[PDB]
């Protein structure tokens, strides 16, 4: 009795796909069915950027037509939907956090647009980033052998459940030398469901800087852990300002999981929907703390200016401009009241909103700054 | 070099 | 190709299975004589069947593997894990002269049947069916109503 | 002069000088050639030729440059007995494929094909593959495009 | 300095 | 493109 | 191309 | 020296 991966494979193949795209070129990669229903396949973004047309052949050689629906570049991530999506194999997803160094991994890709290929290997080593300091990069690291082609395909465990999105390789010749890199599935789940729901990523931030912490730091500081996350700063105004964390604190945790590095963190964080809310674990002063924080955005304000209305169908006074907004590029001052624009009056922002609507090329206000009577132009 | 988040 | 040893005295042969049960997923090891070091052993798994196209003239139906195959492992045994012999490795795909995980091994049930030939006749008696044919593609079943997206169309 | 143009079959032959289009003379002949390459085809005009110091005048009909699909004139065969091919032009997307003059379409994409009408039906479906099942000779055979 | 797939 | 050995 | 068998 | 019609 020997042991063997096709009772597992046999079952998952189907579920990933080989994509080809179309100074114009022409490309291919991998993707892997999420929703058998609605034939959503997520990909690399750098597989799908600049595609006019999107072709699917899926295990069996179906072709399939497939449109953008999601992108973010800076995880190199974008989701495409199946057009006429017919009799679909979904693959089942399993939570990364409870991966270890040492599991097996399963590599399947389409290396060279050679057809669906499978490789094995092994949790190399988990959170490496480094090569593009700019992109959220939280990476699996596998000894399994991937290729140009294999970008989008599937890193899955022994019971075929998404682990990983294989993305890069580390070469120095173009070409497989043990070391690849994937997306965990984790991030995947959360970066996903936005571009589903969304059709873009609600990007959500803190309100800190900080950088890496490094064992010659720990010495000057006196902190205790060799690795995390140093607050060099709060943002005013920040859910974090707003939490209490201030700067000199030292990030452990993230909802109870250990941190391996800033920018690992950085990366998670950087997948989460906005208003997630979630529980830190901080040392400041060698003590540990733990904090619930909710992620933020980086009457009805139009176009940079916070507006309201005044009195009993008295207009739309503004309240506040920020120097610098496209509101304040065509001066606006604070203060203002609309009582009318294009030869229309406007008792409210709904009367306004709905000149608005009408989505005109160029706008004239017929506010009052002061006892006095202007106009003011837009577009 | 300072990181945002 | 086959070769005679000239005095052969106290061989091994090798036990040759039935390739057309192979399935992407078995565990498969590779033995051959990288650079001429030596007999080296590597581990792989089979990563696909079918694959041909590095040489659309030859008759190709090689076994993908990612088993560990360089320069001298040309004639190579592929075995399973009882050590059956199931392909000959023959070539790989290095854009730069070193491995990278992509061997390819014609089965073993080709060979099995391409000894047998140059054993009796030091020839092949290359038969023929006499029909003309292409690959289908996905989008000739649609025309042709064919269910099957994979095969061998009868132009003739 | 080319064969089968229309200039051919008004009679201009070598050595002809055009003096003048509808009675107004040519200045150039880069001139004449900007002249008519903007007239609708099948414009009906009059030249003015020299040849040997004879004044000679002619009338033309511009030209191009049963069905016909893709550079190949095809035509119906019997009644309902398929679509017969009469000749094929080599170097054309046509003939490329393989095709060769004479050939009898039956069938296309499992759809019965009894003329050229229930051809361009199938033309109608705009398939991304058609297949073919004509006879050549004795044979019954298949050829694909696209 | 580094790529990737 | 492909290799042999 | 066309292939023979 | 040459061009068409």
């Amino acid at each position: 009795q020997m042991p063997s991966l096709a009772p597992m494979l046999e079952k998952v193949m189907p579920s990933v796909v080989s994509i080809n795209v179309e100074q114009k070129f022409m490309a291919l990669g991998s993707g892997v069915i999420i929703d058998a229903d609605k034939g959503y396949v997520v990909t690399n973004n750098h597989v799908v950027d600049n595609a006019t047309v999107i072709k699917v052949q899926l295990s069996d050689g179906r072709k399939f037509d497939a449109k953008m629906v999601g992108k973010d570049p800076r995880s190199d991530i974008a989701l495409i939907q199946i057009q006429n999506p017919k009799n679909l194999t979904a693959i089942k997803m399993a939570d990364s956090d409870a991966l270890r160094v040492g599991d097996y991994t399963v590599a399947i890709g389409n290396p060279f647009g050679l057809g669906e290929t499978v490789t094995s290997g092994i949790v190399s080593a988990l959170g490496r980033s480094g090569l593009n300091a700019e992109n959220y990069e939280n990476f699996i690291q596998t000894d399994a052998a991937i290729n140009r082609g294999n970008a989008g395909g599937a890193l899955v465990n022994l019971n075929g459940e998404l682990i990983g999105i294989n993305t890069a390789i580390l070469a120095p010749d173009g070409g497989n030398i043990g070391i690849g890199f994937a997306i965990p599935s984790n991030m995947v789940k959360n970066l996903t469901s936005q571009m589903v729901e969304y059709g873009q990523v609600k990007r959500g931030e803190l309100g800190i800087m900080g950088t890496e912490l490094n064992s010659e730091l720990a010495k000057a500081m006196k902190v205790d852990a060799q690795r995390g996350a140093f607050v060099s700063q709060v943002l005013p105004n920040s859910s974090a300002a707003k939490a209490g964390i201030k700067a000199g604190d030292v990030i452990t945790s993230l909802n109870g999981k250990p941190i391996s590095s800033f920018a690992a963190l950085r990366a998670q964080v950087g997948t989460m929907p906005v208003g997630s809310k979630l529980t830190l674990g901080l040392l400041r002063d060698g003590k540990q703390v733990n904090v619930n924080l909710e992620l933020q955005q980086s009457f009805n304000g139009i176009e940079g200016a916070e507006m309201s209305n005044k009195g009993k169908d008295q207009g739309v006074v503004v309240n506040n401009v920020k120097t610098g907004t496209p509101a304040a590029q065509i001066g606006l001052k604070k203060g203002d009241v609309i009582i009318g624009a294009n030869q229309q009056a406007v008792k409210n922002i709904a009367e306004l909103r709905k000149v608005l609507d009408s989505k005109p090329s160029v706008l004239a206000l017929n506010i009052q700054r002061g006892d006095s009577t202007i106009y003011l132009l837009m577009q | 070099c300072y990181r945002k988040l």
